[PDB]
């Protein structure tokens, strides 16, 4: 669980924009 | 002392300083961000002796850096005296 991802936000991101959330269950 | 509690710094750059040298001298910059890249231009002009003197010149670019952040406001910093 050291890697997380986002699927809810007000608006989509900008090109080459790093916005600094849920985690993947990588099994 | 301008800042405080520097945290998770994601970009840095150090090189020869920007601002080189009776007449008030005018220096021309352009600050522009494109798809994450921060573009910086430069130019220097000696100006006789307020108002912008009616004349014509050109601005060279200097360097471009991919800061990649969302920008909406800017605040120009200056010294007390």
């Amino acid at each position: 669980y050291n890697y997380l991802y986002r699927l809810f936000r007000k608006s989509n991101l900008k090109p080459f924009e790093r916005d600094i959330l849920r985690s993947y269950s990588f099994r | 002392r301008v800042y405080s509690s520097a945290n998770n710094c994601t970009f840095e750059y150090v090189s020869q300083p920007f601002l080189m040298d009776n007449f008030k001298n005018l220096r021309e910059f352009v600050f522009k961000n494109i798809d994450g890249y921060f573009k910086i231009y430069s130019k220097h002009t000696p100006i006789i002796v307020e108002d912008l003197p009616q004349g014509f010149s050109a601005l060279e670019p200097l360097v471009d850096l991919p800061i990649g952040i969302n920008i909406t406001r800017f605040q120009t910093l200056l010294a007390l005296h």
